[PDB]
């Protein structure tokens, strides 16, 4: 469509609104209520301009661009003096009952609010009289809540309702006394309320474990990385201050992760600022703790090692895609053994074989938005993968979004949209254990064991097509529900098929794997999706190697005298008494690692490894995407005496000492094209983000903002004589602010948004192509395979009906955003935010067992009697314990297993 | 909009009293006698309209509470310069089209109408000179002409 | 209509003249808020333009500034020529009292520019700065080589890549090899320049003239190639100086860069102050009241009288007569204890804001004023009828160092060295500044001859006309506002700051960020204490300036130095160097 604003022709998309055209031709337009995630509902009325209908036309009329149409031949002015004067007098009504709070507020210097009242020029008070004050509700650990500060805008509660499917927030009042919140005091329990922190444009909502130990978004040092917590790998923007992760602010990737975190990914970062890491490498002579530096490190490790007969290693699929490959190279091909179990890394490379050759697309997280009917077996997505979930609930909106277009109602137009499709929506059909936070939009909830999921995919999938294996045993009530499933999922134009290898089973996975064949073989746009565990384990998957059981038992046979743990706890993956024998066995253990995990003690050798936030890297997310994770801070710059490196480095200047005795630091760019050298499947993820040579205009990537201050005294009490910017020698980005962050640059790689006048989060508008649509110059990130020419074939191993076992218990897995992940856990915030330990129960088998609920009883598992206190499931099938994995003392790998000696106690 | 005595010579159709400044709206009328000062008049009439707002758009909701402050100051004898160029502003401000829904601009239509034929009494309330901030004593204030 | 409105500038003859002769297709106009005709010409046919300037009925005489710029990160070109680099050269007609900026485009590889020393025989410093800080090569030019920078140093400081702070690079480690290689680095080569070290009868000697001298007013040294006691050439060595003012503006924001504006001309102040605020006020589209424009106007001629008193006592000195510069200081403090009244501090104030001042006169100033006014006649006339009426003094500076207009006019003289060669051009008067235009005051010029005693009477008449117009505000100084009331003042007034959201809102962002002054290009031309000093302020839209040349009068007066004292003696020299109102600081920036 054919625009003209002030005169000037423009060419713009007729289905946007005015608003969104003109913010992406670079046009300030002030705003507040519209967000290009949620839609336009003419709140605030700050977007006004003034429209003429002629090319010929004097007085106009003031419109509001966020709820008008860009169409062809609209005459529209925005810096008209009515306009001006309007936008003006709309930011003196929000700024007559505003407290004079910005020194106290934590939003100051990131407030949208400000940019806005500066924006339009009001500066000017001639408001004399009160101003009306609200009183304050405790949100939980997460959201500091200070009510004063808003401004009426009502995008937190569209946010939290219409995006996030939030129950308990939402608008009170009336005329101007609307407040903002929970009915009482208590935590907000949806798993994205941290995204309100950055939907409020006010410091109503701010991030309380930032709050904790506060700095300002100029004194922040940033840079671009990826989130560790799970496999999504959503883009985050850690950002530090004086040695320490202050923040993880939202990295807009318009593929992955557009505007919204989840929780887990937001507030769990707090292990990199535990005091009881590891900062030195720390070498055990008898009941000595010696520190050594690097070269004493090398030197030790490589005639130890040199004197040993064989050397294995053990990865983690927590470790980047270069540390694994530098210890694989280390230790050799043979010797390399992947971290995870046996049962854990059979689902991990069935996924992986699903993904690369089942000749089934797997989308993106952006794309998962637009699939019709959704059927999720067997994954916990919104405890596991939680961001999935929520591109799962706008799937699921789509179905009221397309009835709504079907009545020409423009895309932006949210509550027209929502009006129309009332609570019809696209199907979704989940199935776990007992009932999931997706069962207020699921057409369907199958409560069930995991081989009765799997069980019901294989059904589906013989219903689809009768090529597929049969399963035979299958109740009518239950056969109606499948064919009430199968006709929603033929009829639908883009089916996806969400599973994971976090259910415990293999079947699942091949069920699924099934059920998007059958539906690629009636040609349909199916798409699938695999839900990994850990951040890098899908390149632990691809890269391949033995199970844990196999290094325990090469161990303990004796045939290893020396053993590297790459950042693995080994707790995880198998159990703890096994692992603590064979690692006392072993006459030498090495562990690189960042967290001081309970192997340290049998640890010959410790290598204080550089976690996220001090090391580069490249890690596989569930879609098999290889995207690079860039240094945020020098960890020596102010404490002197910290020897912290990155891994790949620990490994790779061992390796150097080992062969030629010489210690070498080499750089990231040598350790990637070694990768792809090595392996060709691992071949994409030099394309991933450009060298250490890479440069704007011959200048380089500034990880701080242009006024970060301080710079002649945040080093003063150590000495007065300031030492020089640390050399980032890995990547292009500079530990310093003498360097490009232009919106307009050639660049995929942002560390964080800011733009002159735009210094909330609203700056990303400036660095897209189009505001809510892609990236400018492409996002970060690079697929690693391509969809097959050809798919699998049928998996005819159907499981049997799962029968109750007298005596024995199988443990069925309850994942919690807060509480499955090995790092999240140790932030101490997530400790107020973690559920108790709750052994789940059906009604039936605590009666049996004569157990209420609250009572404890003790299971034995590798002669361990641990006891837990007992919590009543309804939804739980009989013959099942329900577990959480990841908890303390309950591995992950005890999904599927047996429960023997389950008694009071 | 309020309309004087001239103006009851008027037949009551939608375009006969549009005409003339005003709406035929319910066409229940409403007299004003000379006892009623209108100053009050129109303070109750704001103090309907702010209390009875929504509160989803701006103008409204954060607007005719200002319009109430100020005609409650200029009830009181407390109005400051400004006042009533303020009200005219925010009557230019909250008409058609500036407001999500029509309930400002018919709550700042009597406003402009009583500011329109009766300026005289609200004028009569502004006694003491603006005044919007207090001095802070070490910082010398800047005197704007 | 209001003076900072974005000009085009097609009204102006110069225009009218060029499109005559070069044609309609061969140049592009720029619309600007320089207040001056800014052309882009081709690198073709820059000698052409600049002869067809020099040959005008009332022609451009003077070459006001010449430097490079960097493009390369430059968002918001439209309307302009693409380039990776440029060249502008900013010159002034005094008979149509016209300027005129020429800007040539050049790629990043193809970077060079034919020489103007040819054309104006003051280029040649300004050329060499250009290459030193930009990488920009002058083909012909007669020795290119750097002049701020040693000649040990890799890479161009003033390019948009290279680093800004010394922070980024290693700290300073001075080795004895380092010490080693920068001595034979600063060890004058005479046969670099064509010295000719010897002649049959007897040998020349080379002499430092600083940076270690008393006559030298800064850390700068004069290479003098000597025969007895005569002056056969002259090197002066310039870049010891050099602080990265520019560079520094480019690091700064719009309000945080005014106290290294005051560091710019360390004897002037608020003198210096001025040009930048008002380039700046011209940026953000601020027009300030009359009160505003009355304290600047005296803040700027009180420390103007405090610059030429402290000239009049250093060229007394340098004659020989060592009394009267301890009374000349005392004066000095009588200045310093009015201005520490009222700005709060001595030497470098940084008093002057965007948008006006940082606070409001003080109750009691006026008292100190009167003290002053009533002090500085009667000290004046002593300091005259006691040194500079002396024959002594006299023998030692009239006709000494003595040239005519043509030469002040083709090496760029501002000041008081133009006006005593006769030219009556003072920025006061011609392009009046900050209401100038409402004080009566005289402009002293000479006879035709710029000699010492002739430049440092006329600034002892600048510095009476300075008491006058002192007087004259101190008995009419409006009673209104001490800033602004547009929305990027910076900062806002502090009590309505302390007690209202809206401007606790404006300070906080213009505080913190810096106020976003919209993309344009701005300069500002004064008559500094030394002579003329001109900001120029390209903003990029952004908080900083991206672009900030500072031009000066203190390196012209430099760079004319050796074509006015060649063939004196040393002594002639010394006078010349007293006489001159130069500081260093003002040289290298
Ligand atoms: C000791 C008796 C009083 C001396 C007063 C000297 C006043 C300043 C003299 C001029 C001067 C200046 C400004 C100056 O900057 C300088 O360079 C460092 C000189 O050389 C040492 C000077 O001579
Ligand atoms: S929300 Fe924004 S405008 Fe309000 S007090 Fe905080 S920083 Fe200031
Ligand atoms: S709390 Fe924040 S997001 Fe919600 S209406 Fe108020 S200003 Fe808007
Ligand atoms: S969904 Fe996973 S990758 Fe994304 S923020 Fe949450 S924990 Fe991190
Ligand atoms: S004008 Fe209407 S929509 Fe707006 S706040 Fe008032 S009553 Fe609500
Ligand atoms: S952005 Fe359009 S009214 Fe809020
Ligand atoms: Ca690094």
């Amino acid at each position: 469509a054919t625009i003209h604003v002030d005169g000037k022709e423009y060419e713009v998309n007729g289905a946007d609104n005015l608003l969104e055209a003109c913010l992406s031709l670079g046009l300030d337009i002030p705003y507040f209520c519209w967000h290009p995630a949620l839609g336009s509902v003419g709140a605030c009325r700050q977007c006004a301009v003034k429209q003429y209908q002629n090319a010929e036309d004097t007085r106009g009329r003031l419109v509001m661009s966020c709820m008008t149409p860009a169409s062809d031949g609209t005459f529209i002015s925005i810096d008209d003096e009515e306009a001006k004067q309007f936008r003006e007098s709309v930011v003196e009504w929000l700024m007559t009952n505003h407290p004079h709070d910005c020194p106290v507020c934590e939003e100051g210097g990131n407030c949208h609010l400000q940019d806005m009242t500066v924006m339009t020029g009001h500066s000017f008070r001639r408001y004399r009289f009160t101003k009306r004050t609200h009183r304050n509700q405790d949100l939980g650990p997460f959201i500091s809540h200070e009510m004063n500060r808003c401004i009426a805008c009502y995008r937190c509660v569209r946010y939290y309702k219409d995006y996030a499917g939030g129950t308990d927030l939402g608008v009170y009042g009336a005329h101007d006394n609307v407040y903002f919140g929970r009915p009482e005091d208590g935590t907000l329990e949806s798993e994205f309320s941290g995204n309100l922190v950055e939907i409020c444009p006010t410091g109503v909502f701010t991030d309380k474990t930032h709050s904790e130990r506060y700095n300002r978004k100029w004194d922040m040092q940033f840079a671009p990385s990826i989130c560790q917590q799970c496999s999504i790998g959503c883009n985050i923007s850690p950002g530090e201050r004086y040695g320490e992760l202050r923040r993880i602010e939202n990295r807009y990737n318009g593929t992955v992760n557009h505007y919204f975190l989840c929780d887990r990914g937001r507030f769990g970062y707090g292990y990199v600022n535990l005091k009881d890491r590891p900062r030195q490498p720390v070498q055990r002579r008898g009941d000595d703790f010696i520190t050594l530096n690097a070269e004493q490190a090398m030197q030790g490790a490589a005639d130890i090692l040199r004197q040993s007969k064989k050397v294995i290693g053990i990865g983690s699929p927590r470790a980047s895609v270069e540390s694994n490959f530098a210890l694989r190279e280390l230790v050799g091909e043979e010797n390399f053994y992947t971290g995870i179990a046996h049962g854990e890394q059979e689902r991990l490379q069935l996924a992986l074989k699903v993904l690369r050759e089942g000749g089934i697309y797997t989308p993106a997280l952006r794309e998962i938005e637009s699939y019709d009917a959704v059927l999720v077996l067997g994954e916990d997505v919104t405890q596991t993968g939680a961001r999935v979930a929520l591109a799962v609930r706008q799937a699921v909106k789509g179905k009221a979004r397309e009835m709504a277009a079907a009545q020409k109602v423009a895309d932006w137009q949210i509550a027209a949209i929502l009006n129309i499709g009332q609570r019809a929506k696209h199907p979704l059909f989940v199935t776990n254990v007992d009932d999931t936070r997706l069962d207020d939009i699921a057409a369907w909830t199958y409560r069930a064991p995991v081989e009765d999921q799997a069980r019901l995919g294989f059904a589906i999938a013989h219903a689809l097509d009768n090529s597929a294996p049969a399963v035979d045993g299958i109740e009518p009530e239950l056969q109606s529900k499948i064919d009430v499933i199968v006709q929603a999922l033929a009829g639908a134009k883009k089916p996806l098929i969400i599973s994971g290898t976090n259910a415990g089973s293999l079947e699942v996975i091949q069920a699924a794997a099934n059920v998007a064949k059958a539906l690629k073989g009636r040609g349909a746009d199916v798409g699938i999706t695999m839900i990994a565990r850990s951040v890098n384990s899908m390149g632990l998957g691809i890269m391949g190697g033995g199970s844990l059981e196999e290094a325990l038992t090469e161990l303990e046979t004796g045939r290893a005298d020396a053993v590297v743990v790459l950042e693995n706890d080994l707790h995880r993956h198998a159990s703890a008494t096994r692992v603590n024998a064979a690692l006392a066995k072993a006459p030498l253990v090495m562990v690189v690692d960042h967290q001081r995990t309970a192997i340290m003690e049998n640890a010959h050798l410790v290598l204080s490894a550089a976690s996220f936030a001090e090391s580069d890297g490249t890690v596989i997310n569930n879609e098999g995407r290889a995207q690079r994770f860039f240094q945020v801070y020098d960890p020596a710059y102010y404490d002197s005496k910290t020897v912290m490196l990155e891994s790949w480095r620990w490994l790779h200047s061992l390796h150097s000492t080992l062969l030629s005795r010489e210690v070498d630091w080499t750089q990231l760019d040598h350790v990637i094209d070694a990768v792809v050298a090595k392996i060709p499947e691992l071949a994409g993820i030099k394309d991933a983000a450009p060298d250490a040579t890479f440069r704007i205009r011959g200048q380089k990537l500034a990880r701080e903002p242009h006024r970060y201050s301080g710079r002649t005294a945040m080093r003063a009490n150590i000495s007065v004589h300031e030492p020089r910017q640390p050399q980032d020698i890995d990547t292009m980005f500079t530990f310093s602010m003498e360097g490009n962050n232009q919106p307009t640059a050639h660049r995929s790689q942002v560390p964080f948004a800011w733009a002159p006048g735009w210094n909330s989060p609203q700056a990303w508008n400036k660095f897209q192509d189009e505001v809510g649509g892609k990236l400018r110059f492409g996002d970060p990130g690079v697929r690693l395979f391509e969809t097959s020419e050809n798919g699998l074939d049928y998996f005819t191993s159907v499981p049997a009906r799962f029968q109750p076992q007298d005596g024995k218990w199988r443990i069925a897995p309850y994942y919690h955003l807060f509480g499955s992940d090995e790092l999240s856990q140790r932030a101490p915030v997530f400790q107020s935010r973690m559920p108790q330990p709750y052994i789940k129960l059906n009604p039936a088998d605590a009666a049996k067992l004569g157990v209420n609920a609250g009572t404890r009883v003790s299971f034995s598992y590798d002669g361990n009697t641990v006891t837990l206190p007992v919590e009543i499931a309804e939804g739980l099938t009989a013959g099942q314990v329900g577990l959480p994995m990841g908890m303390s003392g309950i591995a992950p790998v005890l999904a599927g297993a047996h429960l023997e000696d389950l008694k009071e106690a | 909009d309020f309309l004087t005595e001239a103006h009851l010579d008027l037949p009551m159709e939608f375009e006969s009293i549009g005409k003339a400044g005003s709406r035929l709206g319910t066409a229940l009328a409403m007299a004003v006698d000379h006892e009623i000062n209108m100053v009050s008049l129109v303070r109750n009439l704001e103090e309907f309209f702010a209390r009875e707002s929504c509160g989803w758009c701006t103008p409204c909701r954060d607007g005719l509470p200002w319009s109430v402050k100020i005609l409650r100051a200029l009830e009181r004898g407390e109005g400051q310069p400004g006042d009533i160029e303020t009200l005219e502003q925010l009557c230019r401000f909250l008409g058609p089209g500036k407001t999500f829904c029509a309930h400002a601009p018919g709550a700042v239509e009597p406003l402009q109408s009583a500011i329109k034929y009766f300026r005289e009494e609200f004028e009569a309330g502004i006694k003491q000179p603006f005044s919007n901030t207090h001095l802070i004593n070490g910082i010398q204030p800047n005197l704007l002409k | 209509e209001p003076a900072w409105q974005t000009r085009d500038h097609l009204d102006d003859p110069v225009i009218g003249e060029l499109r005559n002769r070069f044609g309609p297709d061969a140049f592009t106009v720029q619309a600007t808020r320089t207040g001056v005709p800014v052309v882009w010409i081709k690198r073709e046919q820059l000698l052409e333009v600049g002869d067809f300037l020099k040959k005008l009925p009332k022609p451009y005489v003077m070459l006001f500034d010449l430097h490079g710029m960097d493009e390369r990160l430059r968002t918001h070109r439209e309307g302009l020529p693409a380039a990776d680099f440029s060249v502008f050269y900013h010159l002034i007609s005094i008979d149509r009292n016209r300027d005129i900026m020429l800007k040539v485009a050049l790629a990043e590889n193809d970077l060079h520019v034919p020489t103007f020393t040819k054309l104006f025989p003051n280029a040649n410093w300004y050329e060499r700065e250009t290459w030193d800080l930009f990488g920009i090569t002058f083909d012909g030019h007669p020795n290119l080589r750097r002049i701020m920078m040693p000649q040990t140093w890799k890479g161009h400081p003033l390019r948009k890549d290279y680093p800004a702070r010394a922070t980024e690079f290693s700290p300073f480690e001075l080795t004895k090899a380092k010490q080693d290689l920068e001595m034979e680095a600063l060890t004058f080569k005479p046969e670099e320049w064509g010295m000719k070290r010897g002649t049959e009868n007897e040998d020349f000697m080379f002499l430092n003239l600083g940076p270690n001298h008393p006559s030298a007013h800064g850390a700068f040294r004069i290479v003098l190639q000597l025969d007895g006691e005569e002056i056969v050439d002259c090197v002066p060595d310039i870049g010891y100086h050099h602080r990265g003012a520019e560079k520094m503006g480019e690091r700064q924001s719009w309000h945080s860069y005014i106290p290294y504006t005051d560091r710019i001309e360390y004897l002037g102040g608020c003198v210096n102050e001025m040009p930048y605020v008002l380039a700046v006020e011209k940026l953000a589209g601020i027009t300030v009241p009359d009160r505003v424009n009355v304290i600047r106007v005296m803040l700027s001629e009180l420390f103007r009288i405090n610059s030429h008193l402290l000239y009049i006592s250093t060229f007394i000195q340098d004659v020989g007569a060592m009394t009267p510069v301890f009374f000349a200081f005392t004066d000095r403090q009588k200045i310093y204890d009015l201005v520490e009244a009222i700005t709060g501090f001595r030497m470098h104030p940084a008093w002057f804001r965007i948008g006006g001042v940082a606070h409001d006169l003080p109750r009691g100033w006026d008292r100190l004023l009167r003290e002053f006014l009533d002090w500085m006649p009667k000290r004046l006339a002593s300091y005259e009828k006691a040194a500079l009426q002396n024959t002594i003094l006299k023998g030692r500076s009239q006709g000494v160092a003595a040239y005519g207009a043509k030469e002040a006019l083709e090496w760029g003289t501002t000041g008081a060295g133009l006006r005593a060669t006769g030219i009556d051009f003072d920025v006061r008067k011609a392009r009046p500044y900050s209401g100038y235009e409402n004080f009566d005051f005289e402009i002293p010029v000479g006879g035709g001859v710029s000699d010492c005693y002739t430049r440092v009477m006329l600034k002892v008449e600048e510095l009476r006309q300075s008491l006058r117009i002192l007087e004259q505000c101190l008995n009419n100084m409006p009673e209104g506002p001490f800033k602004a009331d547009h929305p990027l003042t910076t900062p806002p007034p502090k009590e309505r700051t302390l007690q209202h959201i809206e401007t606790l809102i404006t300070h906080f962002l213009q505080v913190s960020w810096g106020p976003v002054m919209p993309a344009n290009e701005s300069f500002q031309m004064i008559e500094a204490t030394k002579g003329i000093n001109s900001y120029y302020l390209t903003s990029d839209g952004s908080t900083m300036s991206y672009r900030t040349r500072i031009r000066t009068p203190s390196y012209a007066h430099l760079q004319q130095i050796p074509a006015a004292i060649r063939g004196s003696l040393v002594s002639d020299l010394i006078v010349y160097l007293g006489s001159i109102d130069f500081v260093m600081s003002d040289v290298d920036r």
